[PDB]
């Protein structure tokens, strides 16, 4: 319990003081030079945020991690999907989740995500 | 390897414990 968050978890913001804690952790490690973990943590709280610029910053931090940590790349595709989805970029979200789905046809979390993305795409076009 | 999300779920309860 449990490998990824739910899309629902993605829509529950942290309390401001929780987000600030995650920010101060990255500050304490030098910002750009912070650990992958501490940066992911802050990025995930930013993705959860109802502020569009926070969400963009979270996605940006996640693409950094994707670029720099090959071992983390499959894992980051899941977050990049949710990020783009919250941002209205469903074409990008479909792309990411398709890659990820090619590596896990049997994972129920991914198929749940994939389904949401394609339901949204369906609904919006139309 | 233990997930990023798993590391995140560990971090915040402990950080909040540290607050005074």
């Amino acid at each position: 319990v449990d490998f990824w968050p739910t899309l629902k978890d993605a829509y529950e913001p942290l309390y401001p003081q929780q987000l600030e804690i995650l920010r101060q952790q990255v500050v304490s490690e030098g910002g750009p030079t912070a650990t992958i973990q501490s940066r992911f943590n802050y990025a995930w709280g930013l993705i959860k945020s109802t502020d569009v610029n926070d969400e963009r910053l979270g996605v940006k931090i996640l693409t950094d991690i994707y670029k720099e940590a090959e071992s983390r790349r499959r894992e980051c595709l899941y977050y990049l999907t949710i990020g783009c989805y919250k941002l209205g970029e469903y074409s990008m979200a479909k792309r990411y989740v398709d890659t990820l789905f090619e590596h896990e046809r049997n994972n129920k979390q991914v198929g749940a995500l994939k389904s949401m993305v394609e339901d949204k795409i369906q609904k919006e076009t139309l | 390897e233990t997930s990023l999300f798993q590391g995140f779920k560990s971090y915040l309860p402990i950080a909040e414990l540290a607050i005074e």
